[PDB]
């Protein structure tokens, strides 16, 4: 679990996320679900 | 790109003779070349 | 749109458009190569659009 706006959402990609956030395989075998909590990460600048 | 190759050869018509090109140009250009003069 | 150039220059050594591989500029797809493999790939186009 983590929050995400760099990189917007977004295992198969080598982005602002998976070098500087987290990597997962590229041979990764699972679900992402990505929810964007505009409304729910209260602070919204979330710095 | 554009290319220029040439050869150095004395002539003796155009006389045949076996031999190939080098290339003297490598220019990359984009024109819509389609025509052309020599000059003297 | 009226407008995609080629070749601004024929011979560059400033290359490397991490713009991609960090996506630190912003979202984009190659296209036959690896976004990070900037420097160690080399091509004799430099520039478009």
């Amino acid at each position: 679990s983590f929050v995400i706006r760099g990189d917007e959402v977004r295992p198969g990609q080598t982005g602002k996320i998976a070098d500087y956030n987290y990597k997962l395989p590229d041979d990764f075998t699972g679900c992402v679900i990505a929810w964007n909590s505009n409304n729910l990460d209260s602070k919204v600048g979330g710095n | 790109y554009f290319k220029i190759y040439s050869k150095h050869t004395p002539i003796n018509d155009l006389p045949q003779g076996f031999s190939a090109l080098e290339p003297l140009v490598d220019l990359p250009i984009g024109i819509n070349i389609t025509r052309f003069q020599t000059l003297l | 749109v009226y407008a995609w150039n080629r070749k601004r220059i024929s011979n560059c050594v400033a290359d490397y458009s991490v713009l991609y591989n960090s996506a630190s500029f912003s979202t984009f797809k190659c296209y036959g190569v690896s976004p990070t493999k900037l420097n160690d790939l080399c091509f004799t186009n430099v520039y478009a659009d």
